[PDB]
């Protein structure tokens, strides 16, 4: 549960 | 950088999480206490009702 | 026959007779009074006494006072001459326009139409309200119910419906105000005058008004429903007329019933209510119905006490409707109007073989997504959306826009919405809802959907925001 | 003997069971050997149950009870104004007997459909929030609802006081006699209440009924009906009264005490089945008559105390389902320093828009709108950073507008004054400014146009609208003041 | 009048009189019992019979036993010679120091000060306690809710208030223990004695003790608070002082009410309480005020059931309270004494309109600062005490000086605190905090403010501390 | 009739909730002291007596049978409720329908976990 | 007997809950009015009378004592139900036992945080 971390990179990674 | 941003994020996040939990502990207690009271009344009324029908 | 007032407690007056004991349901007239005071017989206590329920305040009555058997039950003017007039529980005019001169008189107590008399035709009644039409559609000659805790939207909804449906209706209409506000009766009457449904000049009025408000003693409130009811029955059967019957609020009747019940000397049932709750609702609700002879579409507002839908009153009422609109404080407080609970409102017409499968499928489509949202809700509540799946966040988006599109401005509520009232045609609703479901608008902002008619307007509102 | 008299059979649980009184009517007032009063409730085959309007210690087995041939009623008429009477009409200011000519039953039925008309006359409170966002009409029933100590009564008062501005005026049709009914309160409080009224020279136009924390339940019960009858005189004679029931909550508990003692089936919260009616009947009596009936009016602001902000309770719901809107004061708001602790979204006025003045329409109209767009983005979240200019800007009016609505006690404003200051906020004159200065602007800017431009104000007030000049004139006025305002 | 006993059911005796029936509230004496049995009258059942509630065990009563109507309610010895004595519900001595010999006797059931006797104005009553007087000012004739129990200085604070009332206002105090644990009474006794408030040797006792032990029947624990009230009323209505009334604890008052109620067979109301909950309270609370002659001020110990502040017992009670004094274990544990909570304890009169702008502002200053420091408290411990600004460092410093200045030595605790007691004056109180806020003593150090009286001592302590 | 004559019958009691209220009413109006929840102390009995009648007769008695499907309405899906439990303790199982499941798409809204059959596979074809 | 005669005596009441029930049963059968939980209005007084008979005497009286350990059975840890309410309010402190603790390995199950002794250290040894 780290905020919108893993996702923020995740989206812009594709 | 990705650690400042992370430890920043977790911080705030967990900050609102308890902020949410609190709003809830305060909310549930009220439901509790309303029910608590209601249960007691409900019973008494039942007793009184049956006593009175004799 | 002449009896004598034996006892008096609130609305429960006990009268004794010597020669003729009046049957139960018979209306007695108290003698020695400035105005009419009818007593309706309720039971034979034996010992040649009858226990009755007054229809007006009992102050002034005196033990030993003379009472007269009317010989029959409360009878009231029925016919077209009631059209455009306001009348009492006991059928006297209260519109200061003279006597209601009718050929026939009907008694407020009748039996319910028989089984063989029932009808089973099921036609959809479009109201122009998005949520209603889509998810819990009403039906011609059907039974509709608006459940609502205090100040949630029951009356506004009835008005809007009166507006959207009653206004352009062929047959007659009967409004019955039971236990509600006097000013409301007044608000309506005058409005009715204006739009000409009530005409004080010609015989062109299409509505008959019956009232027994928040200011009457219990017995009156306990019977006015019956009264309005009767009037409606006339048009139905005697003229094979297609009627509309609006009642505000039927909860009041039951409440009224609980008021005198102790006085009748009955052991109370749950929550202090009268043990006859259900049967009383029963023999009354069962006359408000469409038959082979005529059609009665009836919309009834159902007050929910303390907001508790499990309260005996409302609880017992569900079973009498064909379609129910349960209003929610939570929703209203969120600013959603009409404050309709989409997962709690239902309709016996929500069948593919009746609304068509296109309708059926959007309908259940919408509910499914909201149901889904619902499970996610525990979590969104502590942790918000962050931790949500890309897929989950998508239900949420859609749900929040579907949730917003379910609201809508009523003309009747223009003064509060700050927006112009809207009426959306069914196909427009079926549609606008598909698209939403189908991801055709995942780009627009939620706010775009809030408070609008057709989807088309929602797109625009989006441009305006942007 | 026994036709007009009765000997008590038993006193206990505040119900005297009398024997005899073969002639009493139901609900007639009767008298005890000890000059105590009662209402004949039950007319039973062999006794009269009577509700004693005071301590039942005084009554004893065998006392004499005498009829009065009068259905419960009370002293009514202009000679009550400035008087502090009890629930029976008896004076308690110890200022000599009330010289009343008329009398009036406490129990009359409210006026029907025909005689009324839509409320169209404003009933100014002098309270910004109220008068701008929750307009009361004359003949309306508007509920004041909130928990203990949220400043409920405080609204009633500033309202009473604000009336002087019209009662000391020109026209009779612009006046309002106030009636304040006190139920279950502390005398210490009522005592001090009139003092405030008196020092404001408002008592001159107010009547005050008291059934306090120490009076028999039946008196607490009865009190509001009495006041209501007194207010009815004015309604009934082309005049305009204002009745304040504080609180209906405590009246409700009084009646419930009466009901359990009579043994009536306790229901939800142990309340008897008819408490709704206890209230509907009462509040139905406030009303706006039409010309044919005098055009008079009665305005009821009944007070209800919720527990823990629980607006769903039986009683609160009951009352909400009777009045024509509510004013919910919130505890949070109160502490947070937002006074009057009004909850602008929750609170409503079902009938008052028409009653409201155009001028306010003009300024107040765009205020909830601005405040609508602020309500949203104004989260619980204390520490929130943001983007987007629009949404940012919206958040900035809101904090100002909210400062504009804070108001102190005993300082009711003239409608014209209110539109003035509201103008300032709703037009932007305070945007360039810091929330902590809003208060300060207000007093300072206000005195300024009060001293200096009585000229414009009078137009606004007199016109009743904001004319192009007035508006043009005003605009520069905010303009200049600003330009000279010291931070 | 001499009546007989017709029935005895637990603690409820029914007595029959031949000629002349005792009114309700009268006290009847039972004839022929080792000890005094007073039966208070409650109802007139009709037929020359009264229904009374016993004030002690009906243990050996006999149908036919003689009862003598004392022709009046329970009356008790009132006046100075009560001070320092311990007394029963019916004004009896339970300290074994022989007879309470006063001139006047006072019936316990009395009405309350008519409207025209009411004082019209709000005045703070000073106790000399820095927290109390500065942040939650008592009110003359008002009622204070004293929260918190053991370990926290409850009895020492009760004892200092007593003393400071005798000192600063020449007023005396009463102590009514409603439902007191016999153990705890005897322990209170000796404790007051050891601290002087009671003097067995002379006539310098500043308190009268009234006891309603837990073993006593409902009726007894029901009335004892009134008895205490009667006594206090004297020192106000006869000698126009400013009396102090202590009811410990207000809850047991109500409870005792319910028990009696139930015994009288009346239907309970919400949550089980008596139907007459609000009146039972009011008829008592209202006798506590500022009349023209003097004033009674009451410190009431409150127990909150189920921790439910909306419980009928507590809720009802707050209707009368003008201020709360919250004693806190947390504060005590830091050594802080009196262990009052500066943020939780409250007062109705903390209104500039009442305490005056100055008083009001200082107070509002003390609190905010105390509030702010609380914020930083979280930062300090975690991220360490230094990102702190020239500003953030002052709020603390001061706050910390403040917190201490809010502590204080009691004269009651001199018997071995070694430290001499202080009765700081209101004037000195506001000045004191005024300056710290101001910043006159910012240079001054912490331990200069710990347990002192007026700021002057904050100065001298620093001298003695380099 | 059918059961006792070697024939087979199926009876639906729709619903036993409304009958209980009628019983309660009838009963209270006869002045029989109200019991738990206002119902007569014998509501269990009122239903037991009835449902016991549904039965499988041996070949000695015709081998006929009566199968019953009584309906009961809960409130707020609370099955623990007194009446609900009164009837669940008489029948040979229950089919619990949830509105949650319903809305979710699971139609019939049978709640696997909460519904049971005390007959088990003995009432099933081997195929099943 | 012991207390009075300069002797010390300990007494365990196991449980006061059951006795309350015995009393309640007679009260209702004698038809006295029922209050919360159907308990008579003098149930409080039944225990207080009892639990007060315990005390520490004065040398003047023998210095003998009577300590009492009364047992109350709560329900679902409802420490505020009626009888549990009374007795807690009458006594000098409570030893609160808990299942969760018990099953977690804490035996005896004393909830140290909520347990109390008004008497406190006035009864501990200096050693302790
Ligand atoms: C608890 C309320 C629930 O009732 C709903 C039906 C949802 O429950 C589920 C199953 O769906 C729910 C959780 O949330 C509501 C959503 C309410 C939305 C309110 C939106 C308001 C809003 O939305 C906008 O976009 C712009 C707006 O103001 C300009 C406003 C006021 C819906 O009515
Ligand atoms: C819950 C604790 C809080 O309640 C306070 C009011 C403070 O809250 C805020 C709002 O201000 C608080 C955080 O800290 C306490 C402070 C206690 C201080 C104790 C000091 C003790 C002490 O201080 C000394 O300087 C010397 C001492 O002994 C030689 C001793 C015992 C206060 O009472
Ligand atoms: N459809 C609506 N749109 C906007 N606001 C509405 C709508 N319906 C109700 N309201 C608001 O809610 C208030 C109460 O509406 P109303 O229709 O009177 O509720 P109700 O159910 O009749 N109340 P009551 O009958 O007292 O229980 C209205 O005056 C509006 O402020
Ligand atoms: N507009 C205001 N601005 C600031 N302080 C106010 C305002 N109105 C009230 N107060 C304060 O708030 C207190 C409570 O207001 P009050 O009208 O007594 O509330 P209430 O709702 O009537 N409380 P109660 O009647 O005790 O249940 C007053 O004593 C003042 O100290
Ligand atoms: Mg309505
Ligand atoms: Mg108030």
């Amino acid at each position: 549960l780290c905020g919108a971390i893993h996702s923020s990179v995740a989206k812009q990674m594709k | 950088e990705s650690t400042t941003s992370e430890q920043s994020a977790r911080m705030t996040a967990m900050d609102n999480a308890s902020k949410n939990a609190s709003e809830m502990i305060d909310k549930l207690t009220l439901t509790f206490n309303r029910t608590r009271q209601a249960v007691i009344t409900k019973e008494l009324i039942e007793i009184i009702s049956g006593a009175a029908a004799l | 026959t002449t009896g004598r007032i034996v006892a008096v407690i609130g609305a429960v007056v006990d009268v004794q007779f010597d020669e003729g004991l009046p049957p139960i349901l018979n209306a007695l007239e108290v003698q020695g009074r400035e105005t009419r005071l009818v007593l309706e017989v309720a039971q034979h206590l034996g010992e040649s006494t009858v226990r009755t329920i007054a229809m007006d305040g009992t102050e002034g009555l005196v033990r030993g006072q003379k009472v007269l058997d009317s010989g029959a039950p409360i009878r009231i003017p029925v016919g077209p001459e009631t059209l455009g007039r306001i009348m009492n529980v006991i059928g006297e005019p209260i519109d200061e326009r003279g006597p209601i001169k009718t050929k026939q008189f009907a008694a407020i107590h009748a039996e319910a139409p028989e089984f063989v008399e029932m009808s089973v035709e099921q036609e959809i009644l479009v109201t122009g309200i998005k949520v209603v039409d889509l998810l819990a559609p009403y039906a011609k000659g059907g039974k509709i119910g608006l459940f609502g805790g205090a100040g949630v939207g029951k009356t506004v909804l009835i008005m809007e419906l009166i507006n959207n449906v009653a206004k352009a209706h062929g047959g007659y209409s009967v409004f019955a105000g039971v236990g509600e506000r006097t000013r409301e009766g007044n608000d309506l009457y005058h409005e009715m005058i204006e739009s000409g449904v009530i005409n004080l000049k010609d015989a062109t009025s299409k509505v008959a008004l019956v009232y027994g408000q928040m200011n009457e003693p219990p017995g009156a409130r306990a019977r006015v429903a019956l009264t309005g009811l009767t009037v409606a029955e006339y048009f139905r059967d005697q003229e094979g007329q297609d009627v509309l019957l609006f009642i505000d609020n039927i909860f009041r009747f039951t409440q009224a019933g609980s008021e005198v019940s102790a006085l009748l000397g009955r052991i109370p049932s749950a929550v202090g209510y009268q043990p006859t709750l259900a049967t009383d609702m029963g023999t009354m609700q069962e006359r408000i119905t469409t038959t082979k002879k005529g059609s009665i579409t009836s919309v009834q507002a159902i007050y929910v006490p303390a907001d508790d839908l499990t309260d005996p009153a409302p609880a017992t009422t569900f079973a009498h409707l064909d379609a129910t609109t349960v209003l929610s404080r939570a929703i209203a407080e969120l600013g959603i109007y009409p404050a309709v609970d989409p997962l709690d409102s239902t309709s016996r017409i929500m069948d593919p073989n009746i609304v068509g499968s296109e309708h059926y499928d959007v309908a259940r489509g919408v509910q499914k997504i909201l149901q889904d949202y619902k499970s996610l809700q525990d979590i969104i509540a502590i942790l918000g959306m962050d931790e949500l799946s890309e897929e989950d966040k998508l239900t949420v988006s859609r749900a929040r826009k579907i949730q917003r599109f379910l609201s809508q401005p009523f003309q009747v509520a223009e003064v509060f919405t700050g927006h112009l009232g809207k009426l959306v045609p069914l196909k427009e609703t079926i549609k606008g809802f598909q698209q939403i479901l189908a991801g055709e608008y995942d780009h627009l902002p939620e706010q775009a959907f809030y408070m609008v008619g057709p989807i088309e307007e929602a797109v625009a509102k989006a441009d305006k925001l942007a | 003997d026994l036709e007009e008299t009765g000997r008590v059979l038993s006193i206990g649980d505040g119900i005297a069971r009398v024997h005899g009184l073969r002639n009493v009517q139901a609900e007639e007032m009767v008298e005890f050997s000890s000059g105590l009063k009662g209402m004949s409730l039950n007319l039973e085959p062999d006794n009269v149950g009577v509700v004693v309007f005071g301590n039942d210690k005084l009554i004893k087995e065998g006392d004499i009870v005498k009829r009065t041939g009068a259905i419960v009623d009370v002293p009514v008429g202009e000679e009550l104004l400035g008087r502090v009477v009890d629930a029976l009409g008896n004076a308690i200011d110890g200022k000599g007997p009330i010289g009343s000519k008329a009398r009036r039953r406490v129990g009359l039925k409210a006026p029907g459909i025909i005689p009324r008309i839509s409320v169209r006359e404003p009933m100014q409170t002098g309270i910004k929030a109220v008068d701008s966002l929750v307009p009361i009409g004359r003949g309306q029933r508007e509920l004041i609802i909130g928990d203990r100590q949220t400043g409920k009564t405080s609204i009633a008062i500033d309202t009473i006081i604000n009336q002087k501005r019209f009662n000391d005026g020109t026209d009779e049709k612009k006046k309002l006699y106030c009636i304040y009914v006190a139920i279950g309160q502390k005398r210490s409080t009522v005592a001090q209440l009139v003092k405030r009224l008196t020092d404001a020279d408002a008592m001159k136009y107010t009547i005050v009924v008291s059934a306090t924390a120490s009076d028999a339940a039946p008196l607490q019960y009865l009190a509001p009906y009495s006041g209501c009858s007194m207010g009815e005189y004015f309604r009934d004679n082309g005049k305009h009264a204002l009745i304040i029931y504080d609180d209906l909550s405590k009246q409700a508990v009084a009646y419930r005490q009466m009901s359990l003692l009579l043994r009536r089936p306790p229901g939800r919260e142990a309340y008897p089945g008819d408490v709704f009616y206890l209230h509907s009947r009462l509040l139905e009596r406030a009303a706006k008559m039409n010309d044919a009936f005098g055009g008079g009016s009665l305005t009821a602001l009944p007070v209800i105390e919720t527990q823990a902000g629980d607006v769903s309770a039986y009683i609160p719901t009951n009352v909400i389902s009777i009045t024509d809107g509510q004013i919910f004061l919130e505890t949070e708001l109160f502490y947070k320093g937002i006074r009057p602790a009004i909850n602008v979204g929750l609170s409503v006025s079902r009938v008052g828009s028409a009653a409201q003045t155009r001028a306010m329409k003009q300024v107040a109209g765009t205020m909830k709108l601005e405040l609508a767009q602020y309500r949203e983005v104004a989260a619980f979240a204390q520490f929130g950073s943001d983007l987007d200019a629009a949404t940012q800007q919206l958040l900035s009016r809101g904090v100002r507008l909210t400062e504009l609505l804070k108001q102190g006690q005993y300082s009711p404003m003239a409608i014209e004054e209110q539109v003035a200051v509201i103008y300032a906020g709703v037009r932007g004159y305070l945007d360039k400014l810091e929330p902590s200065k809003i208060t300060k602007f207000e007093n300072a800017f206000l005195s300024h146009v009060i001293s200096q431009h009585q000229a414009l104000l009078g137009k606004i007030r007199t016109d009743g609208k904001i004319s192009e000049e007035s508006d043009a004139k005003l605009k520069e006025i905010v303009t200049n003041f600003l330009a000279g305002f010291e931070a």
